[PDB]
């Protein structure tokens, strides 16, 4: 029985390929077709396709075409020496709010001022002078930000293999693979150190990383309980409407209607115990005979250490130091309320000049909202990092970090890849061609 | 521990492009700002600018406006410094520094005092 | 549309089933087909994208059925050539390939050899179009 | 689109004309084709439904041209097999079938025998793929 | 879609290139394809017109591949017949046709003879379907 080569056409062999997926949403409105009214899904069966959420070529497709639509809605610096002082007053301590000098011819809260001093003889009077935080940055443009559940769909000729195994870890094989032409609701909300309005899991809290035994790799933690948060600004600002230029607007809002209550947040301490208690129970598995110590973040730029929000159109920077702040020797221990349970707060600062889109560098201006601001979201994910230190005595310290901006989207695109169908394949058999 | 290791010496002809590199080891390079200063034998130190590898924010001094460019690699934990033009007066020892941590009770620029330096590389224009 | 392999192309079998069981279940499924025995805005845009996915697969099918003419398999699904299967190309004993491996595991088995076998098929076809052509020139 | 039988499929003749006159008028109609001698909202929805009726007929055509490989008629319109026509299957004297009956009356004539002839075609094809295959194994 | 002749039909070569260079560059382009190596309102109306231009070209292709059955070239691209090329039909010495003339200049060369050669192909095919048919009736 001599074998012979035979070519077949219609083989189900797959090949991972890249493409330019198109958006889809209900209602930000350019190039996005409406959602599919018939979201078909076919379970393949006994297939084991090796996934890899870290080497995925879809996260780059989402990181791009989102700075692109962001730039389409932003199509100016005027850095002059300011002059201000402390405001006339869980309480606000120092929040400078004043007006500047000459605009063309003859209120910047706290993280957008840089102190200076002239060379005159006014040093005996203590006359301070400020400057904008992005005075020497490339382009400072000026403009509602509401996340819409964008759906990425595959083009003609390509498919999407969505796994369904509830025990994901990031890489390795899957056992329940199904094909879909689109995806679930993806909220493009930007934030650091915490993932807001994400997607909960189906089993216990799972962690995932490219190499858990490495320190530079981001450790994405997906929860299974929508921990709520209540961040609000109890102040009241009024639109100044300063016009500078031939038909140009600017809004350096501010009013004294009791500027003493500092904007903060509220997190359920009872719910926060059950979350971290299950996380340490999972981290102890990969890290045996060790103490999972949580600690304060790093330093440098103020937009790194703090959490980034978006509440109705204003950005909040909150000190996340009261969060995690413990040692956690064994599983589910080391509590600290002594019978309190009094809503652990987070003091927050508010910026106006935003170093928009981490990686390139092109700031923008956020127009303030007239009145009180109140928002509420669900803390569903967590970004972490491990400090590789030689003083490791069974205490591997973890920090919130924040990592790259792409890590906020790898926690939602970890379930699928884009494949191409190669239809021809060869195989040997016993037939022979007549000649 | 925190340590910055620079590259070796690089003797180049006047009009070339010297590429001085930095390397972060004991911390997360994507969270701190890196400074570059210059030191000539007998002269004083002189600031050359800084780069923010987190958001890509770059700021260089007016003296080196169109002569020195800054580039950084986040995934490799290395900061680079390119030079457009050269001159025999640029024969100096280049450094590399790292800013300090940010505290909750200070201005956004009170923590850029160059905590950790680096083993300074030297460049010669004409030997 | 025959075989039900969840894709437009790749109709010779379903992913997951073995190579042998996909062909034995194809002829059985083929007998039942020859005998013949048994909002608006979001609907007009997705009606087009389902057509563009089907028309593109038809154009790729009609193109590939004619590109196989370089191997003598012009317009065929299950062709048959005369190239000797080298034993160094994962021997595996024919009855063990169709009964154990699927199409996904078999493509990962000869991934380094598909570019070399594709060249031997073209060389063997030119010999057929040359030997069977000289026989007519003698008349 | 050839023959003009008012339908997309069923192009080998027009309903109403006899079996013989449909083939004699098909070759004459085929010679003229090879020689080449001679609102918006309600228009964009019905432009799609005319495409879905044509793309589906193309997919059914390309599928059936390959499903006929079980009978040896892979990729043919007017095939020809070697199964002996049994006289008990409505004898009718060949020249009287093509000149008197159309395709509608002929299908109602052998309606009870189409499921049996479809099985004899598959059995006779396997014998061809077995007898013509053993001749090559002897070399 | 193969050959890149800027049109849907007319895929056997690009207009402008010679007859010989279009076929030599077609097999080279075909090897790279078998190996597999490397507003909304104005968008939904023009998405349909691009489909109607592709579906019509597919229907004309599938129709013409079966109309060539009168010449024995049923389902082929580069066919080959047995009609003797008359020297009075612009002799031109075969190697000088493929290396100098393109497809546009060659059609203008035998424009008065295409209607006569199309009739000789049908006559020669009927002789093949008659001589090769009587050989089976003797058994
Ligand atoms: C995480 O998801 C939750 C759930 O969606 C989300 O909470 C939502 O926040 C928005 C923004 O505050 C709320 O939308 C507002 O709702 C009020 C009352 O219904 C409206 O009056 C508002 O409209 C006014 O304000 C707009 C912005 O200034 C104007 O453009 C508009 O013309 C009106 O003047 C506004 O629509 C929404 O109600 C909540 N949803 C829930 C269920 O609470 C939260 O913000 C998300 N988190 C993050 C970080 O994105
Ligand atoms: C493997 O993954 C598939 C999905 O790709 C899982 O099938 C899903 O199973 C759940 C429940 O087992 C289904 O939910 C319910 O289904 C009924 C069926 O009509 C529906 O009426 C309910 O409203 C609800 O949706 C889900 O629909 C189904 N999905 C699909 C596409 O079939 C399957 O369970 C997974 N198997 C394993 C072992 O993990
Ligand atoms: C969380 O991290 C912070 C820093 O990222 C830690 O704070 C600092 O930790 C170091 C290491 O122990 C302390 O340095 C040592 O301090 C002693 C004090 O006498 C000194 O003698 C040593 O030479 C050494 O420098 C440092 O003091 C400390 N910072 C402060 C302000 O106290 C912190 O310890 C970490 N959290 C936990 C729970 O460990
Ligand atoms: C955000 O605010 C918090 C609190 O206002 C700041 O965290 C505080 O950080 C310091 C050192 O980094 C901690 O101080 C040390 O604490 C130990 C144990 O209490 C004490 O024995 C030492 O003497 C020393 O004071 C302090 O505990 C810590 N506070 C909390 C509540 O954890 C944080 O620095 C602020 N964020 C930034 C970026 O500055
Ligand atoms: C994710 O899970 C898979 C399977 O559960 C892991 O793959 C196995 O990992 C073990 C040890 O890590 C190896 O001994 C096996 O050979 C692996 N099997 C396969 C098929 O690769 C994978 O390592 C996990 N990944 C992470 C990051 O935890
Ligand atoms: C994941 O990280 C671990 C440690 O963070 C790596 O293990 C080290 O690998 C290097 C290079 O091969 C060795 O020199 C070390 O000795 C290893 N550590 C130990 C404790 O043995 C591991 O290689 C990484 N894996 C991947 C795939 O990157
Ligand atoms: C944050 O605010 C929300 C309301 O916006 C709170 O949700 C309510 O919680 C109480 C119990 O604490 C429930 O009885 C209500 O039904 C909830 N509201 C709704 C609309 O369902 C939430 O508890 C707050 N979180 C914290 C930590 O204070
Ligand atoms: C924790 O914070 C929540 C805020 O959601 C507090 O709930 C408020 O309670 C007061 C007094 O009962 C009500 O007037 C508010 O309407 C509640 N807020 C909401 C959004 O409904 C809660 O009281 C706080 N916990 C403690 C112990 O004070
Ligand atoms: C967030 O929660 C804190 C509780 O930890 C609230 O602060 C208290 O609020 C009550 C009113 O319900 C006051 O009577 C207390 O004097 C407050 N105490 C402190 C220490 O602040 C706070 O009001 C909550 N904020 C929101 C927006 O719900
Ligand atoms: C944030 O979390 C809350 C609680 O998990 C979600 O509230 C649920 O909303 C659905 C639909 O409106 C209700 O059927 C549930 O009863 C709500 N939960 C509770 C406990 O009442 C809320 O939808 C989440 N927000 C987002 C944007 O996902
Ligand atoms: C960064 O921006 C400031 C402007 O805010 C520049 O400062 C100017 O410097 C020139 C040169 O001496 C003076 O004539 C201007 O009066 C300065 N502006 C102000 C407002 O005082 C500074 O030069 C910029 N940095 C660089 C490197 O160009
Ligand atoms: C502010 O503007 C006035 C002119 O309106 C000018 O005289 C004065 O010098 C300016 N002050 C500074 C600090 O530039
Ligand atoms: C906020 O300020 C505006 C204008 O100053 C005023 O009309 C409004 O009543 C204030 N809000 C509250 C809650 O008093
Ligand atoms: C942890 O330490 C104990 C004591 O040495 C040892 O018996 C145990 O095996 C260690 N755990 C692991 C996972 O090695
Ligand atoms: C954690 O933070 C809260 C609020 O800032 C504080 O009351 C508590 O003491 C901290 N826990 C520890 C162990 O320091
Ligand atoms: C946190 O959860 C653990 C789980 O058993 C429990 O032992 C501990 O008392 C809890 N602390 C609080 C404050 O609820
Ligand atoms: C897949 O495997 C399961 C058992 O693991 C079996 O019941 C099922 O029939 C298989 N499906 C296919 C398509 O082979
Ligand atoms: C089979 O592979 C071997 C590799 O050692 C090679 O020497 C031999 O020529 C190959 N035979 C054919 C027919 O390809
Ligand atoms: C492969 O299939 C055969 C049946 O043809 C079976 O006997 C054998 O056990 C299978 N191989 C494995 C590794 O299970
Ligand atoms: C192809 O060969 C290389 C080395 O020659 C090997 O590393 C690789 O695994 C082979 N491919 C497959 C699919 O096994
Ligand atoms: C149908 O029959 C009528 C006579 O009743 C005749 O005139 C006509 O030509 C026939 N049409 C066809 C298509 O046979
Ligand atoms: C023809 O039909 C008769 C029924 O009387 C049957 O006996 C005979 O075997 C059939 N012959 C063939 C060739 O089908
Ligand atoms: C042909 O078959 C019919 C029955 O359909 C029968 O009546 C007739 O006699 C048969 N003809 C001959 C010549 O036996
Ligand atoms: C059947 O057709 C023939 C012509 O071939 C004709 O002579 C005969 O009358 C027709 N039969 C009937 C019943 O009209
Ligand atoms: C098929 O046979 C049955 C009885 O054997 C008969 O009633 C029926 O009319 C036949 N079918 C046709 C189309 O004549
Ligand atoms: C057309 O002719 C020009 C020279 O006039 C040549 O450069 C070009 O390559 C030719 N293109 C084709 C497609 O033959
Ligand atoms: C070739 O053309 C000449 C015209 O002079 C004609 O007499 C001859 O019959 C033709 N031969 C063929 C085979 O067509
Ligand atoms: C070929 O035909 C041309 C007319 O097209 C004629 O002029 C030439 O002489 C012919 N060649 C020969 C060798 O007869
Ligand atoms: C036709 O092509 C040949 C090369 O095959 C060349 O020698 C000849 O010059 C060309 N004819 C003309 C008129 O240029
Ligand atoms: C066809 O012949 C006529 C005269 O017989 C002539 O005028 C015409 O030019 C010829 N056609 C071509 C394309 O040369």
């Amino acid at each position: 029985a001599k074998k012979w080569v035979t070519v077949y056409y219609g083989v189900p062999v797959w090949k991972e390929a890249t493409t330019t997926l198109f958006c889809a949403s209900d209602a930000a409105t350019h190039a996005c077709v409406p959602t599919d009214p018939n979201p078909q899904e076919i379970v393949l069966g006994n297939v084991t396709e090796n996934f890899n959420m870290w080497k995925n070529n879809m996260v780059e497709q989402m990181h791009e075409d989102i700075i692109s639509l962001w730039d389409q809605s932003l199509k100016t610096p005027l850095c002059v020496t300011l002059n201000c002082n402390n405001v006339n007053t869980m309480e606000t301590g120092e929040m400078k709010n004043c007006s500047f000098n000459v605009t063309t011819s003859i209120l910047f809260y706290k993280l957008d001022v840089v102190p200076l001093e002239n060379k005159n003889n006014i040093n005996n009077t203590n006359i301070t002078n400020y400057r904008l935080i992005n005075c020497n940055t490339s382009v400072i443009t000026q403009a509602s930000f509401e996340p819409i559940p964008i759906h990425y769909c595959a083009p003609a000729g390509f498919a999407i293999l969505k796994c369904n195994s509830k025990t994901f870890n990031g890489s390795g094989p899957c056992t329940n693979v199904s094909t879909v032409q689109c995806t679930h609701g993806i909220r493009p909300v930007v934030s650091t150190q915490l993932l807001l309005n994400g997607s909960l899991a189906e089993e216990e809290i799972v962690i995932r990383s490219e190499n858990i035994t490495d320190n530079a790799k981001t450790i994405i933690v997906q929860l299974n309980e929508a921990v709520e948060i209540n961040c609000t600004r109890p102040n009241n600002n009024t639109r100044k409407s300063i016009h500078i230029g031939p038909g140009r607007a600017f809004y350096a809002t501010g009013d004294i209607i009791g500027n003493i209550r500092q904007a903060h947040c509220n997190i359920s301490k009872a719910r926060w115990n059950e979350t971290l208690g299950q996380i340490v129970a999972k981290l102890e598995e990969q890290f045996p005979n060790k103490t999972i110590i949580f600690n304060h973040s790093s330093g440098g730029d103020p937009e790194i250490v703090t959490h980034s929000f978006n509440c109705g159109g204003e950005f909040f920077y909150c000190n996340t130091t009261p969060l995690f702040n413990s040692t956690w020797n064994n599983t589910r221990t080391d509590d600290y309320p002594t019978g309190g349970e009094q809503n652990i707060t987070l003091q927050c600062r508010i910026k106006q000049i935003i170093n928009m889109w981490q990686g390139v560098g092109k700031a923008m201006y956020a127009p303030p909202i007239r009145g009180q601001i109140r928002c509420s979201s669900n803390i569903t994910g967590l970004l972490l990092t491990r400090d590789g230190g030689r003083d490791q005595n069974g205490t591997e310290t973890f920090r919130p970090g924040g990592g790259n901006m792409r890590d906020n989207w790898r926690s939602e695109l970890y379930k699928y890849k884009v494949v191409k169908i190669e239809p021809l394949g060869i195989a040997p058999t016993a037939c022979k061609r007549r000649v | 521990q925190v340590q910055l290791v620079q590259s070796g010496a690089e003797v180049k002809k006047p009009g070339a492009s010297v590429k001085v590199s930095c390397q972060a080891s004991g911390y997360r390079f994507s969270n701190f700002v890196i400074h570059w200063v210059r030191q000539a034998p007998g002269q004083r130190f002189e600031w050359m600018g800084w780069i923010n590898p987190y958001n890509g924010n770059k700021e260089f001094s007016a003296k080196f406006q169109d002569r020195v460019t800054f580039t950084a690699d986040t995934s490799a934990n290395t900061a680079y410094m390119e030079l457009r033009s050269l001159r025999s007066a640029d024969t100096a020892v280049y450094y590399c520094a790292r800013v300090g941590p940010y505290s909750w009770d200070d201005s956004p620029q009170d923590n850029y005092y160059m905590d950790v330096w680096g083993k300074g590389t030297t460049v010669i224009v004409s030997s | 549309a025959v075989g039900l392999g969840a894709f437009i192309l790749g109709f010779l079998g379903a992913a997951g089933s073995t190579m042998g069981a996909a062909s034995m279940a194809l002829t059985v499924q083929a007998r039942l087909l020859l005998s013949g025995i048994v909002h608006m805005l979001q609907l007009t845009v997705w009606g087009i994208k389902q057509l563009q996915a089907r028309v593109l697969a038809v154009e790729r099918y009609l193109r590939d059925q004619q590109l196989l003419g370089i191997w003598g398999c012009s317009g065929k699904i299950i062709c048959c050539t005369n190239v000797p299967w080298n034993d160094s190309w994962s021997n595996k004993t024919i009855n063990e390939i169709w009964d154990n491996m699927t199409w996904m595991q078999w493509e990962k088995e000869i991934d380094n050899y598909t570019q070399h076998i594709y060249t031997l098929l073209e060389v063997s076809q030119i010999q057929q179009e040359k030997n069977e052509q000289e026989l007519l020139e003698l008349d």
